[PDB]
């Protein structure tokens, strides 16, 4: 899930 | 937010070059997709962090953001190697440190077929003499058109960037009907990069099935999704 | 030729509908593929005749008009079929006696979630209130785009039709920004149709192996390619 | 094969 992770932080 | 403000952004949101850091030599089939998974790998973070600057795409629901990217992430990837070989006929350029021959993709059964799709859309790109300004925007529709109160955002930021790459067609100067010609005939090629961006999963996910090559996470997620 | 005549031309080279008629009994897995199957080998046989009707066709090489045959006709098959269901909703019409609801999909492990994408495309192509004559345009765009001197008389014949297409979308009288606009947003669907159509054909290459429904001839060949 | 001949032959 790291898609959904970087997709909520900078 | 006019047409070349919105263009403005893209370029803005532009990954940064990526090289995979290998020192020249020969290609094995072995060192060949071992490069271009871990090409893929990191190109996929930059491209989460270049749809986020995007307008509009981070205020889409969490869904929609998620299942734009997963289902068109190879597409997009494809299109980017495609304006970067655009300059060097014969040659596709994943990265710097990444050029590969036609006959070079023969050293891994059905690559091949591949390499001579990208080859040939490339070559077609290069006809038409394809502008830094209408990759951009064309990169764009690949993401936002992919969607096989959060939809009509969808739709109107779509729709945004396709009023941009008309505008960048028209700044060209050219007459109306070759403005129209030339705008039918790039989202024409889409079809194109599709088709060899499906063919690119298929031979991927065969080749991640046999564990033949180190399937990082991130690639590993994107193409366990697209599948599924 | 001018893209008027063009599209007369295509207008006229319309296949006609094939008949076909639904099983009496309620669909089985099996009846059901055996009814797709079945219509596309008829519709398969129209769809070449219709293919020598445009304009140059005949006039590539024998190789490129089999390469884009075996490339598209799928995605003919179902631009035929979202044309033929557009004003149903909630219904996809392969036939005039073979009008299937969404939910009878559910007998077809796996077919359900084309015929939703079928349908989304289709309420896509009812919301922008496609026009025969546009259609007519786009479903022969789909074939000669397929290239998936002759490559260069191929390119000629391609850019006839959008010439063709752009014309008719003139003759809605709407301004320039917006006739790009409208060309722009039916081209731009020709990715979902393909989508669709991609699912259908492994969808029945799985659907042949599994031994569900017999797959010969024509049909075979098409989907081998 | 029926492609061919419907191509041709017809
Ligand atoms: C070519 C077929 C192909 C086949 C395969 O098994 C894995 C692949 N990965 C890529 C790829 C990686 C990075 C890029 O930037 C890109 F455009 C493509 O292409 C691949
Ligand atoms: C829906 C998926 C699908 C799945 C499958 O295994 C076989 C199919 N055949 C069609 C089809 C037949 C005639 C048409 O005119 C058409 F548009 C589609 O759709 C099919």
């Amino acid at each position: 899930h790291k898609l959904v992770q970087l997709l909520t932080t900078t | 937010l006019s047409p070349e403000q919105l263009v403005l952004t893209l370029l803005e949101a532009e990954p940064p070059h990526v090289l995979i850091s290998r020192p020249s030599a020969p290609f094995t089939e072995a060192s060949m997709m071992m490069s271009l998974t871990k090409l893929a790998d990191k190109e996929l973070v930059h491209m989460i962090s270049w749809a986020k600057k995007i307008p509009g795409f981070v205020e889409l629901s969490l869904f929609d953001q998620v299942r734009l990217l997963e289902s068109c992430w190879m597409e997009v990837l494809m299109m980017g190697l495609m304006w970067r070989s655009i300059d060097h006929p014969g040659k596709l350029i994943f990265a710097p440190d990444l050029v590969l021959d036609r006959d070079e993709g023969k050293c891994v059964e059905g690559i091949l077929e591949i390499f001579d799709m990208l080859l040939a859309t490339t070559s077609r790109f290069r006809e038409l003499k394809l502008q830094h300004k209408e990759y951009l925007c064309v990169k764009a529709m690949i993401l936002l058109n992919s969607s096989m109160d959060s939809s009509r955002k969808l739709a109107h930021l779509l729709n945004a960037v396709t009023d941009a790459l008309v505008w960048v067609i028209a700044k060209s100067g050219i007459s109306s009907q070759q403005q129209s010609m030339r705008l039918a005939n790039l989202l024409m090629l889409l079809s194109h990069v599709r088709h060899a961006s499906n063919k690119g999963m298929e031979h991927l996910l065969n080749m991640k099935c046999k564990n033949v090559v180190p399937v990082y996470d991130l690639l590993l997620e994107m193409l366990n999704a697209h599948v599924l």
